[PDB]
RNA sequence: UAGCGGCGAGCGAACGGGGAGCAGCCCAGAGCCUGAAUCAGUGUGUGUGUUAGUGGAAGCGUCUGGAAAGGCGCGCGAUACAGGGUGACAGCCCCGUACACAAAAAUGCACAUGCUGUGAGCUCGAUGAGUAGGGCGGGACACGUGGUAUCCUGUCUGAAUAUGGGGGGACCAUCCUCCAAGGCUAAAUACUCCUGACUGACCGAUAGUGAACCAGUACCGUGAGGGAAAGGCGAAAAGAACCCCGGCGAGGGGAGUGAAAAAGAACCUGAAACCGUGUACGUACAAGCAGUGGGAGCACGCUUAGGCGUGUGACUGCGUACCUUUUGUAUAAUGGGUCAGCGACUUAUAUUCUGUAGCAAGGUUAACCGAAUAGGGGAGCCGAAGGGAAACCGAGUCUUAACU
C-alpha cells in the first residue's frame, strides 16, 4: 500500500508560509527559512506577552511621577500617601486620570498629602 | 546531470606547522 | 429456547446454549478479523538493493569527488533502484481456536434471534431453475437481502439465486460468520436448523 | 528460526522447581593442598545463581 | 451491523513507530541513545558476554552427566490413574490413554490424591502413598 | 534434545511416531513345458481434449445538459448484473457472459482388436576376489582422532565363501537380525525460458521490469561491460478556410471548428522555487538574525457618524538563525543555494513478559485428508511434583554412618 505524501506535505508547507506573511526576503518565500523565521516569532510572542505588563507598568509610573510633581510631590511620597489613605486606584487608573482629568488627580495628591502630614 | 571530475590536483607544501 | 415459525407456526425446540446465551462482542469481532485476514492471498514484492538490475561497480571515487559518498547505483536513497523494506509475498491467515470460532457462531446465531433478524420456515424449494421464481417468493415476504439456507444442497434453488446479487443459497457445513453478519436476514429451514445444533454441539 | 541454546551454559546450570537456577561452585578443581578443609567442604554443595547475572543465565539457554 | 463491531478495551496498542517527529516522543534515535556499540543498526553484543571477563557460564565447572534411562521413564498420578480403561492398569494400555508415551518402558505411580474407583496396577511401582491411597479404594498391588 | 566443539564461537542427529505415495524384479544355468502373462515398436475402431468457430435473452417517455448510461415515471430478461466499449454512472445500444452446439485435416491421453521382437510356469544347481578386513595418509557421516563404531578412497597387503560371512557405536562372549563385492524400476519431490485463463487490502510514470513512448535503444568504453531520459489535445481532427502585421519568415491579432482554444498540437489538471507589469503604503541623517510588544499617519471598504476590518508602517522597548556534536556554540566547529518529488526501526520463524479473548486441571493441534477459512486429524507440545551427578526415592528428596 504505497502512500504518496505530495498532498500532505503542500499543505504543511502553505500553512506554515501563511503565518510568515509579511516577512522579508526568503523570510516569506522559502519553507526552509520561513520555519525558522515562524518559530522565533512564536519565541517572541510568548516572551512579549510578558515584558508588555511591565512596560505599560513602567510608562504609567512616568506618566503619574511626571503628574505629581507637576502638583508638587514625589512619586514614592504620592503612592505612600495614597496607601495611608487606604485608597486602591492602580496604576492604570492613576495614569488616565492625570491625563484627562487635571481636577481629579489634584484631589488624589491633596488627599495624599494630608495623609503624609 | 552528472559529469564526473578526473582531476587531480598538485601536493602542496603540507601545512606540517 | 423456542424458535416460532411464520408460515406453518410449529413450535421448534433447540439448545438456550446454543441460541439464547450472551452476546460476546470481544469474541465475535476476532473471528470476523480472523476471517477476512484469511481472504488475502498476500501476492505482492518489490525488489531491494540486491535485487535490482545493475552493477556494484562504485559511481565514483570515495575521496576526492566533491560530492556525497556512494556505494552503488542501487541505493534506497538513489533515483530509480531501492526500496529500504521490500515486501515479500507473505500469508496474512490467522490461528483461531476451534472453541473461539464455535462461540462466536453460537454468540452471532443468539443475537440474530434476538434482533428478530433470523426466520425459520419450513422446506424452501423452487420448482424450476427461473430466477424469476425466486424473486417473485421473496417479493410476497418482504425480502431484499436474505441468505438461504439449506440442509441439503439442490442445482434448482442454486441455480436461481446465482444472478440475484442480495439472495445467496447456503448449506449448513458451509456457513461463515462474516455471511450471517453481513446478511440483513437469514432464512433456515427445519432441516438446516437441524444440522446447525449437530455441528456446533 | 528456533533459539540455540549455548551448550556450555547447559552443561553448567540447572533449572529448579521456583525457576532458579543452581551451579557447581568454582575453587575445587585443583590447587587443594594449601586449602582449608572448611572452604573446601564449604564449596562441595551446589548454590543457587545470584541475582544480578540471573538474566544473563535466562538468555543463555532459553528453553531449558 | 458489520460496521458496528468493535474490540475489546486493552486489546490493542498501535506498536511503537521510532524516527516520527518531535512530539511523538521517541524520534531522533527512537530510543537507543547516542553514539555506541548499541545504537549501531545490527549492533550488540551477544549472549553470555561481559565485555571480555570471562562470562559466568564460563567461569563455572561443568558438572554431571545424562542418564538414558531417564528419558524411558515417567510418574503417574493417582488423578490420571483410574481413568484409563475399566479397573486395571499396566505397563501397556497406558499409551491408549496417552499419559505416558509411546517410548516410554517404566512408571511409576505417586501420591496426587482424587482417586476413587478401586485399581489393580500390574507392573508399575506404587511409591509409598499411592499404595496407601488405592488400598483404602479398593485396589492391590501385584508384580 | 542426545552428542560434537581453542567443550569457545558455533554445528546438530538418530531411534520412534503421524502423513503423502506404494511395486517389485532380472543376470551370473541346465532340463521339462515353449507366445505362457507383462513390456517396446508399427495398423484399425470408440471416447475425451487441443489447433478455426456458431447461436446466445430482455427499455421506453419526460428533466438537466455539448452529449446521457444520470434524476424522475412506468416495464421486461436472468442456468446470462463476470468484464470491456459506447459524447457523464448501461442487466435490457454493441462486443461479450451463463447455457446449448461445431472439425474436411493434423494431433496428446484412456481402452478393445492385429503384426513384429525379448519373453510364462515347475525341478535341480548356482548365488558376484584383489573383493571384505588390515597397516599408512586423507575425506564423509551431527560426531574436529578422541575410548570412536560405520562408509569412501591415494598407497602397501589380503581371507572365509555358507558346517560361511556382515552388523548391533572401543573391544570380547552369548543372543537377535541380515546376506556385500552385478544390475533395472513409475508414485508422492524440485523448477518455469515458454503457452492459456483467472486472481491481488501489489505499483500507477522519480512508482512498477533498466525499458508503459520501434530500450537494452541513444550514449560512454579498445574491450569484457556500463546504461539513460522520454506517457496524457478532444467524444470525434471537427488539427484553425479566409483576412491583417511580418522577411512568399518566425510569432501574433481577428474569423471559424468545438461544450471549452489561458483544450492550438511548445496541447488534461498546471502547485513551489524563480522572473515580471499594475495599484496602496513605507523608504535617500540612518547602524546589526530583520522579528516581536507598543504605535502615529496614510489608502480602501463597513455599520454608524464612534469605532471595526484589510494593507502598509514612521517612531520606540526587548531581541546575536537552525541542525549536529559537546562540560560548553551567535560562534570564526560540522551540514544545507532554493523549490518540488523520493529517502531510514521493516519481515519470517522461535522464546520471555504485559494487556485482552476462549476454555480450564486441563489447554491446543502440526503435516495431511477435506466440493475445503467448516469438519476430521491429539502424532506431538506445555501444565498439574519435586529432589539428586546418577541409580533411585517421592510431598518429599539430597547431603551424612545419622542429624539439635
Amino acid at each position: 500500500a504505497r502512500v504518496k505524501r505530495g498532498v500532505i506535505a503542500r499543505a504543511r508547507h502553505k500553512k506554515i508560509l501563511k503565518q510568515a506573511k509579511g516577512y522579508y526576503g526568503a523570510r516569506s518565500r522559502v519553507y526552509r527559512v520561513a520555519f525558522q523565521a515562524v518559530i522565533k516569532a512564536g519565541q517572541y510572542a510568548y516572551r512579549d506577552r510578558r515584558q508588555r505588563k511591565r512596560q505599560f507598568r513602567q510608562l504609567w509610573i512616568a506618566r503619574i511621577n511626571a503628574a505629581a510633581r507637576q502638583n508638587g510631590i514625589s512619586y514614592s511620597k504620592f503612592i505612600n500617601g495614597l496607601k495611608k489613605a487606604s485608597v486602591e486606584i492602580d496604576r492604570k487608573i492613576l495614569a488616565d486620570i492625570a491625563v484627562f482629568d487635571k481636577v481629579a488627580f489634584t484631589a488624589l495628591v491633596e488627599k495624599a498629602k494630608a495623609a503624609l502630614a | 546531470n552528472n559529469r564526473p571530475v578526473y582531476i587531480p590536483r598538485p601536493r602542496p607544501p603540507h601545512p606540517r606547522l | 429456547m423456542e424458535l416460532v415459525l411464520k408460515d406453518a407456526q410449529s413450535a421448534l425446540t433447540v439448545s438456550e446454549t446454543t441460541f439464547g446465551r450472551d452476546f460476546n462482542e470481544a469474541l465475535v469481532h476476532q473471528v470476523v478479523v480472523a476471517y477476512a485476514a484469511g481472504a488475502r492471498q498476500g501476492t505482492r514484492a518489490q525488489k531491494t538493493r540486491a535485487e535490482v538490475t545493475g552493477s556494484g561497480k562504485k559511481p565514483w571515487r570515495q575521496k576526492g569527488t566533491g560530492r556525497a559518498r556512494s556505494g552503488s547505483i542501487k541505493s534506497p536513497i538513489w533515483r530509480s533502484g531501492g526500496v529500504t523494506f521490500a515486501a515479500r509475498p507473505q500469508d496474512h491467515s490467522q490461528k483461531v481456536n476451534k472453541k473461539m470460532y464455535r462461540g462466536a457462531l453460537k454468540s452471532i446465531l443468539s443475537e440474530l434471534v434476538r434482533q428478530d433478524r433470523l426466520i425459520v420456515v419450513e422446506k424452501f424449494s423452487v420448482e424450476a431453475p427461473k430466477t424469476k421464481l425466486l424473486a417473485q417468493k421473496l417479493k410476497d415476504m418482504a425480502l431484499e437481502d436474505v441468505l438461504i439456507i439449506t440442509g441439503e444442497l439442490d442445482e434448482n434453488l442454486f441455480l436461481a439465486a446465482r444472478n440475484l446479487h442480495k439472495v445467496d443459497v447456503r448449506d449448513a457445513t458451509g456457513i461463515d460468520p462474516v455471511s450471517l453478519i453481513a446478511f440483513d436476514k437469514v432464512v433456515m429451514t427445519a432441516d438446516a436448523v437441524k444440522q446447525v445444533e449437530e455441528m456446533l454441539a | 528460526p528456533k533459539i540455540k541454546t549455548v551448550r556450555g551454559a547447559a552443561k553448567r546450570f540447572k533449572k529448579t522447581g521456583k525457576g532458579g537456577f543452581k551451579h557447581k561452585h568454582a575453587n575445587l578443581r585443583h590447587i587443594l593442598t594449601k586449602k582449608a578443609t572448611k572452604r573446601k567442604r564449604h564449596l562441595r554443595p551446589k548454590a543457587m545463581v545470584s541475582k544480578g547475572d540471573l538474566g544473563l543465565v535466562i538468555a543463555c539457554l532459553p528453553y531449558a | 451491523r458489520l460496521n458496528t463491531l468493535s474490540p475489546a478495551e486493552g486489546s490493542k496498542k498501535a506498536g511503537k513507530r521510532l524516527g516520527r517527529g518531535i512530539g511523538s516522543g521517541l524520534g531522533k534515535t527512537g530510543g537507543r541513545g547516542h553514539k555506541g556499540q548499541k545504537s549501531r543498526s545490527g549492533g550488540g553484543v551477544r549472549r553470555g558476554f561481559e565485555g571480555g571477563q570471562m562470562p559466568l557460564y564460563r567461569r563455572l565447572p561443568k558438572f554431571g552427566f545424562t542418564s538414558r534411562k531417564a528419558a524411558i521413564t515417567a510418574e503417574i498420578r493417582l488423578s490420571d490413574l483410574a481413568k484409563v480403561e475399566g479397573g486395571v492398569v499396566d505397563l501397556n494400555t497406558l499409551k491408549a490413554a496417552n499419559i505416558i508415551g509411546i517410548q516410554i518402558e517404566f512408571a511409576k505411580v505417586i501420591l496426587a490424591g482424587e482417586v476413587t474407583t478401586p485399581v489393580t496396577v500390574r507392573g508399575l511401582r506404587v511409591t509409598k502413598g499411592a499404595r496407601a491411597a488405592i488400598e483404602a479404594a479398593g485396589g492391590k498391588i501385584e508384580e
